[PDB]
RNA sequence: AGUUACUAAGGGCUUAUGGUGGAUGCCUUGGCACUAAUAGGCGAUGAAGGACGUGUUAACCUGCGAUAAGCUUC
RNA sequence: GUGUAGUGGCGAGCGAAAGCGGAACAGGCCAAACUUAUCAUUAGAUAGGGGUUGUAGGGCUUGCAAUGUGGACUUGAAAACGAUAGAAGAAGCUGUUGGAAAGCAGCGCGCAAAAGGGUGAUAGCCCCGUAUUUGAAAUUGUUUUCAUACCUAGCGAGAUCCCUGAGUAGCUCGGAAAACGUUAUUUUGAGUGAAUCUGCCCAGACCAUUGGGUAAGCCUAAAUACUAAUUAGUGACCGAUAGCGAAACAGUACCGUGAGGGAAAGGUGAAAAGAACCCAGAGAUGGGAGUGAAAUAGAUUCUGAAACCAUAUGCCUACAACGUGUCAGAGCACAUUAAUGUGUGAUGGCGUGCGUUUUGAAGUAUGAGCCGGCGAGUUAUGAUAGCAAGCGUUAGUUAACCAGGAGAUGGGGAGCUGUAGCGAAAGCGAGUUUUAAAAGAGCGUUUGUUUGUUAUUAUAGACCCGAAACGGGUUGAGCUAGUC
RNA sequence: AGGGGUGAAAUUCCAAUCGAAAUCCGUGAUAGCUGGUUCUCGUCGAAAUAGCUUUAAGGCUAGCGUGAGAUCACAAAUAAG
RNA sequence: UUCUCGCAGUCAGACAGUGGGGGAUAAGCUUCAUUGUCAAGAGGGGAAGAGCCCAGAUCAUUAAAUAAGGUCCCCAAAAUA
RNA sequence: UUGUGGUAGACGAGCGUUGUAUUGGAGUUGAAGUCAAAGCGUGAGCAUUGGUGGAUCCAAUACAAGUGAGAAUGCCGGCA
RNA sequence: AAAUCCAGGUACGGGUGAAGACACCCGUUAGGCGCAACGGGACGGAAAGACCCCGUGAAGCUUUACUGUAGCUUAAUAUUG
RNA sequence: AAGGGUGCUUGACUGUGAGACAUACAGGUCGAACAGGUGAGAAAUCAGGUCAUAGUGAUCCGGUGGUCCAGUAUGGAAUGG
């Protein structure tokens, strides 16, 4: 009983060939060089989806920073204004209305900065 | 396979399995021993159980 | 069951072989249970049974058994045991009796010897060629009978 | 003074097509391993194996042997 | 029987002979005595009769009973069963898609034939065949019957006489065969050398008793070993890198002085109907035409993958430090296995391959130019363990072999494991060994077997590839060295 | 004519090969040494130590892993005395 | 982590702290005892680093609080005295 | 509720190829092969449609293996 | 045509790192692509280091190494009076 | 005191041995207690070599002494146990 490989090999290197479809000549066209860039280029995308969450994050503080600045309250007094009033924001919807929504984001400021902590 | 024809003529069985043999030293210069000793390892034994797996597969 | 659904019992066919060169999925690939670059990975295999290394092997180190009867078979004997031959059902325990029961072989001429101490509660006649002191001494304190054949 | 598109000698990516190439699939006057029988030899009455030659037919192959792609008889 | 008794630098290892169960079965014939005839009968030689042994046989002398049964046997005659060519051999139309029906559907039919092959697709009824019934002038095989040669025959008595295989059996010195590493048995290179049924040999040195058998002469069917070839057939065998090296004109082309080494290469279409003719061209050829269902089936001839080379719609790219990707992200261009869609990616953040072997490899260590195919844990016989099934407490299970489809299986109980252990052993026995001991201590005072599957292991080449080598046979002095 | 030949002698020559030709066979020699060993997922997960070894790049046993079973407390861990 | 059975792999280790031997209070040296890491372990700090510090990655989330470390710009985050 | 880094290694559960045995089914109104696409799965993997192709193939339950290729300065063919 | 070739879009300085970097960290420089040159580097290419060590590897040679043996020599015995 | 002297002696015993130490194995070390028959001592008690730790070599093979075992048909013997 001599079984004889065909469609099998072939059709695990297509997938990985349709995976590494993009790229710079040899590394779409050859199986291998294909096969080596999909499993690079996995262990990318595994490290930036948790550095994504980290530089987004940054992104926001930056934003907010600046945003209070210009009012003369700086970043670091103003989340510990925020903690004392018992206000959670995220600092994402908080960049976010501080782009799209001026006078609310005006509005969390001036309470935070002076009314009696709770 | 064959039994090992001097694991034969060394090692007795018993009914539990285990593997009967003779103390060693005792061939020659006496003298060299004390009679504690001697009368000691005149008495038999049993293979030690770091043994008793390559002794069952020899037989 | 018909023949175009059939099934084993469960944990009676199928079982996990280990399959030893194909791919690194099924933890048996490349080197194959060998271990590395050693004498146990290579074609050759396991040494001789017994080696240990170049050092003098435990049968090598111990005295040899002696041999009195050099050159003999111990004489075979076939036995009747006492706490069995009870569960046996039968009277006037001769050699004949014994074939057609199919204890002993009718091809065979070994004598019979008596062996045993448990009580028994019917009497038995037996024809043996050795029985025991207390053997006997079990049989006659029942109303049972011995006859030594020479 | 300031912010600015078009360029593609050439190249990159995607898709489609053409060409070189004979992988995969289907098949086979071919191989392999055996079963049941037969048989277990040919040769000085010239053997096995070859050379040469033979056509109404280029060569090769096959058949045949100056009775030469065949002769006689049943 | 058993990997048992044994044999082994007692190491690696090697390993019977009895017995038991089966296949088949068959026993015959010479020498010597004694006698006949002939050889200058110095025969001690030739040709005949007689004889073939062991619970001894035969010869010598003397009687009874015998005319048969059986052969491994010669010629013939007759018959039967075959082999080498063959003869006969049943059963269907209509409609639909289709180039084409045998497919599909409707209504039928035959079968001791529903094995197979071909026929424009997939046919029990289209064809050839197959089941079944048959047939040989000639050659040849087996068996049977009849006759005919050759061989083949019992039980006594007395005599007390003769014959029974010689450089032979033994023995010594060196080797060997048997499982044995030489030793009772077998054999022999050298030397020596017996006896004659009250005899000789054997039963593991050797002697005696007992018992077994007749060496130094020959022939012997059957069961057993193998398949280059002939006929029929089969395959959980291969299907052009596979299967024989060889599907083709393969031991060919080719390599070498020679022995020797040794490839690759299959498929048009149902049918060549193989493209008449026109145009360009020198022509091959190409583009039309024509045949065809299909010509992108066109002889480059089934299908036609990737690497590789070119063309083009769309996006991006000439201040730019790049394992070439990833996460965000404008603009551009489209519209899908309708999906928070797809193609490209100005720009921002992060980012030193894959296997190998190493304490540690981005590696200035190693292996791969790319693509496709092939390429490395198997089989046979045993052991142990896990899991599961069958049968069970005088259990369990067969091996060879026979019948049966190259079967499941039935017969076959030879044997194997367990049922009682201890001891070196005779031996004893729920006990036994040690010992003066019963005390003490060691071992025991119970939990089976046959299969299936998996894992490991032993013998085999044993997961695959790789040495320099060693031994045996042949081919080479056309180059070169010497000599003639 | 190859555990041979030849050598005004160098290990020269013996068919572009000679510390002992070429070829076939035993043969699939052996290699404790390199290289390679092909699908997936889940649970757990080491060692580079001791002794012996004509042993040091290897092997055996112990130590460390894993699977199954038993031991519930008298076993083993963490703190205080 | 004790006992019994099946199957292993391992016998080339490296560095850091601490106590020593050899060296010269030299070695990224060599040989031991002990605590850890790497081997077989990514992430954050150390500018870049196998072994140092903080810790232990099942997958997704553009959610929040923290450890070592840090807050002029590169680069997230500070002010007073 | 306690967990889920991992080499050597141990254990368990599955995918895929070829063929055989039982059932059913598809196919010149177009099977295998083969190419493309904006699908489905935890993974081996599995579908749908269209082009090419011209005759076999699929599903389930079991069984047997020449059963899984990226590396061996691997062999062969082709092409850089 | 040729050896070579993991895929490449292939700068320099200091440092780092398996201890001598086109690719790592920090800076500097550099429009895209050829042609003719010359060899600094790519521990450049060709040869699984010939030196050294390891293997209970091979082969050649040597000797009062071991075990044997052709040949030579001596004696007994047979041919042998 | 385990050092010195004296008297009597030979326990510098036979068969064993619960339980432990240390160990991969093989081996090593300590030992209560029992039976037999002794030595010293009035007796209790002590004595299975020395104040303790080195003074030693497996298996195979063959030899010696004893022996309640075997003795290849039987009785011996050979040869073994
Ligand atoms: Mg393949
Ligand atoms: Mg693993
Ligand atoms: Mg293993
Ligand atoms: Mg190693
Ligand atoms: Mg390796
Ligand atoms: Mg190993
Ligand atoms: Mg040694
Ligand atoms: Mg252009
Ligand atoms: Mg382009
Ligand atoms: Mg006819
Ligand atoms: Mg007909
Ligand atoms: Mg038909
Ligand atoms: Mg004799
Ligand atoms: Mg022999
Ligand atoms: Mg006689
Ligand atoms: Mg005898
Ligand atoms: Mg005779
Ligand atoms: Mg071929
Ligand atoms: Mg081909
Ligand atoms: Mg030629
Ligand atoms: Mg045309
Ligand atoms: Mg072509
Ligand atoms: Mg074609
Ligand atoms: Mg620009
Ligand atoms: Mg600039
Ligand atoms: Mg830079
Ligand atoms: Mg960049
Ligand atoms: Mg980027
Ligand atoms: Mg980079
Ligand atoms: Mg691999
Ligand atoms: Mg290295
Ligand atoms: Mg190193
Ligand atoms: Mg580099
Ligand atoms: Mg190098
Ligand atoms: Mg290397
Ligand atoms: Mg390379
Ligand atoms: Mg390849
Ligand atoms: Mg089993
Ligand atoms: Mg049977
Ligand atoms: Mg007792
Ligand atoms: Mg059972
Ligand atoms: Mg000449
Ligand atoms: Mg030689
Ligand atoms: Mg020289
Ligand atoms: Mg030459
Ligand atoms: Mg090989
Ligand atoms: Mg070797
Ligand atoms: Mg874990
Ligand atoms: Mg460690
Ligand atoms: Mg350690
Ligand atoms: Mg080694
Ligand atoms: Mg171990
Ligand atoms: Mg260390
Ligand atoms: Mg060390
Ligand atoms: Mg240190
Ligand atoms: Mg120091
Ligand atoms: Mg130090
Ligand atoms: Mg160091
Ligand atoms: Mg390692
Ligand atoms: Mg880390
Ligand atoms: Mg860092
Ligand atoms: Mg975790
Ligand atoms: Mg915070
Ligand atoms: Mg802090
Ligand atoms: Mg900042
Ligand atoms: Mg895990
Ligand atoms: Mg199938
Ligand atoms: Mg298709
Ligand atoms: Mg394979
Ligand atoms: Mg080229
Ligand atoms: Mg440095
Ligand atoms: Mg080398
Ligand atoms: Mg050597
Ligand atoms: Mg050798
Ligand atoms: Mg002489
Ligand atoms: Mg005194
Ligand atoms: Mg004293
Ligand atoms: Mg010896
Ligand atoms: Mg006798």
């Amino acid at each position: 009983m001599r079984i004889k490989g065909g469609k099998q090999t072939r059709v695990r290197r297509k997938k990985w060939l349709k995976q590494a479809s993009g790229s710079f000549g040899t590394r779409h066209a050859s199986y291998k060089v294909a096969k080596q860039t999909v499993i690079q280029a996995a262990k990318y995308a595994y490290r930036d989806r948790r550095n994504k969450k980290r530089d987004f994050r940054s992104l926001w503080i930056l934003r907010l920073n600046a945003a209070l600045r210009e009012q003369g309250m700086t970043y670091s007094v103003f989340i510990n204004l925020l903690k004392k009033h018992n206000i959670e924001i995220n600092r994402k919807v908080l960049s976010e209305l501080a782009i799209k929504e001026p006078s609310k984001f005006n509005l969390i400021v001036q309470k935070v900065k002076s009314e009696q902590p709770k | 396979m064959k039994v090992k024809s001097a694991a034969k003529k060394r090692f007795k069985l018993t009914k539990s399995g285990q593997i009967k043999r003779k103390h060693a030293y005792t061939s020659h210069l006496a003298p060299h021993k004390t009679t504690k000793q001697k009368r000691h390892l005149r008495k038999q034994g049993t293979v030690s159980a770091s043994d008793f797996k390559r002794i069952g597969n020899l037989i | 069951m018909e023949l175009n659904q059939l099934k084993s019992v469960p944990k009676a066919r199928n079982h996990k072989t280990k399959t030893l060169g194909r791919g690194h999925g099924s933890g048996l690939g490349k080197t194959s249970g060998r271990g590395q670059k050693g004498q146990k990975a290579r074609k050759s295999g396991l040494t001789r049974p017994g080696f240990e290394g170049g050092q003098t092997p435990l049968y090598r180190r111990l005295p040899k058994f002696g041999n009195a009867r050099k050159g003999f078979l111990k004489q075979e004997w076939v036995v009747l045991n006492l706490n069995k031959i009870a569960k046996l059902k039968l009277d006037k325990i001769n050699r004949a009796s014994l074939i057609e029961k199919q204890v002993i072989s009718a091809k065979s001429q070994l004598p019979i010897k008596l062996i045993g101490h448990t009580k028994l509660e019917k009497p038995l006649h037996f024809e043996v060629h050795k029985v025991s002191k207390q053997a006997l001494k079990a049989v006659e304190n029942a109303n049972g009978s011995v006859k030594l054949l020479e």
